[PDB]
């Protein structure tokens, strides 16, 4: 009587336009620099959005 | 003057083997110095003046 759902997406209608994480991993003097001794941001830009 | 410092993660399994670990406060040091000596002469010759 338990029903579960199998390979499910977290981003299932999520349209990304750009991946904030690889554009912080690749910023050398960008805008991007202000994320960069921020250190889980890899587990927050994940589920931050619900 | 004394700065601020990076974020750790978090991380119970290596935790175990540097609870000991050091980690420096990186502060600065600025020096100043006396550099300005003179004085200001003049002369009066009062009997001659008169």
């Amino acid at each position: 009587m338990r029903i579960t759902f199998n390979d499910v997406k977290t981003s299932l209608g999520i349209t990304e336009s750009y991946d904030i994480v690889n554009a912080i991993r690749n910023s050398q003097g960008d805008n991007f620099k202000s994320y960069v001794p921020l250190a889980t941001a890899n587990n927050v830009a994940e589920v931050g959005a619900g | 003057y004394t700065d601020i410092t990076k974020e750790k993660q978090y991380d119970a399994e290596e935790a175990e083997q540097k609870v000991f670990e050091r980690e420096m406060p990186n502060v600065k040091t600025l020096f100043h110095e006396r550099n300005r000596q003179g004085f200001y002469h003049q002369t009066i010759q009062d009997d001659s003046l008169k």
